[PDB]
């Protein structure tokens, strides 16, 4: 959930 | 788009049979294998992660492809790289080093420009996926 | 906030009857045209990217009018510019340039102050698209 | 999804 | 956090009729006013945008309060501040500053530190609104 | 709504 | 990732009763007893928020464990450290520092690489928790 | 809202 959110 | 560190990244992603072919190329030369992995892909980022201590006297290449085998399942996404190293008098250094295995997609990277003294820029080139998350949730 | 570079950019967006004629303009004088794409606008920005070879012995405006139309339906958001070179002994360099598509909406930039000795600060110019996305998806 | 995300 | 920039600042917010007796204390002087605004706090950030330009020979508060109410209805979420400027030989600078209106809340800054020669590092102050908005959508 | 979303 | 600052961060967490026991252990000595907090772990953060004055002729360790408890109880999200001063001549400075509370997880920090003259690199280290939120919500 | 959106 925090490592989807950014760095597509 | 896609990183191009390696001796074979202008090629499509090789498959296990092609790897396997290279690998033996190397073993009839002497030289001793490792694997390592990364999710910091920097130019300048020399040291990756080891995978294990270096094969030295392993002759068949399927010990070398279990091992990467292994890691592919229990390393968390991002890049894994196999070298070969030469420690005879006059080289004591690597030989060859390509890519095999790759996150599902990549970002890239976007430079920074310092203005110093006349005309002078001073640049830092910056990665998106590490300026996001921490290691082990870049990819 | 509305990017100020090129000649015409104190002037509401232009229509394509008033592109052409300009382009009539520099095809009297005898000069060279071509098109450029980019998503990064910072000011020291020199090279955008280019769209084809330049057109050199073209006599016609309908035939940059042809090449313009494709780079827009063919390209991601962004900015598009038109320039003219002059190869003449004495210039050997670009003698024209005006923007011709625009985003959306433009965020801008902000400044980041460094400080050194005594009072001197080092300053860089950062862009609000182009820290949030990868080229391609900025606007 | 993530171009909207952010750069307003 | 709460910007502790201008005279009054370890003090409850004013009341209007706090802030005419200053003013009624600066034209008794025979000094002239203006108001100034911004959303970028940085203590080296010299140059706040400009509402109109100062009243000269207005020898009433009023006049002042009724520009401060406009300014208030009409520019974004921020920062507001009156000062008073003195022409006389051996001056011929500001002599009074205070802050007149604040944002509903401000996150505050955060030190970045570049590691040079030695044990010397170079240090930069970054605002949290800053980094985040563009000017206008900032608080 | 992207004034809001970051810089509380 | 697991900060490593302090004497006993190879150890797991310590228990009340394990604290009390290195607390009568520096007592013995006449020591000078303190406890501070942190929301931002940078290595060359120097001054931690002080919690109170040092416990200078205290005797038990039971009204240093009262004090810990209250900021416990007291402070946000963050880490909590005791430290222990000697100001015998030759000393006169601080003889034991260990961490006595952690957050509930820490990002950790990732490196930005300034390329400057030849190959030379000037490195900032970056914390992941300071950059995303203000002091007081960052854990 | 605002302190777990970042900082994971």
């Amino acid at each position: 959930k925090w490592s989807p959110r950014g760095g597509s | 788009m896609r990183l191009t560190q390696g001796c074979f990244s202008f090629l499509p992603d090789l498959t296990d049979q092609q790897i396997e072919k290279q690998i033996a190329y190397c073993i009839t030369k002497g030289w001793a294998m490792n694997v390592e992995w990364t999710d910091d892909p920097h130019p300048r980022n020399s040291y990756w992660e080891l995978w294990g201590l270096p094969l030295f006297d392993v002759k068949d290449p399927a010990s070398v492809m279990f091992e990467l085998r292994e890691a592919r399942k229990s390393c968390a996404a991002g890049y894994i790289r196999i070298n070969a190293f030469n420690a005879a008098y006059g080289t004591e250094s690597c030989v060859m080093s390509f890519i095999v295995n790759r996150p599902s997609n990549e970002p890239g990277f976007y430079l920074e420009r310092q203005e110093l003294e006349g005309r002078r820029i001073a640049y830092t080139t910056k990665s998106y996926s590490v300026q996001a998350n921490p290691e082990g949730g870049r990819y």
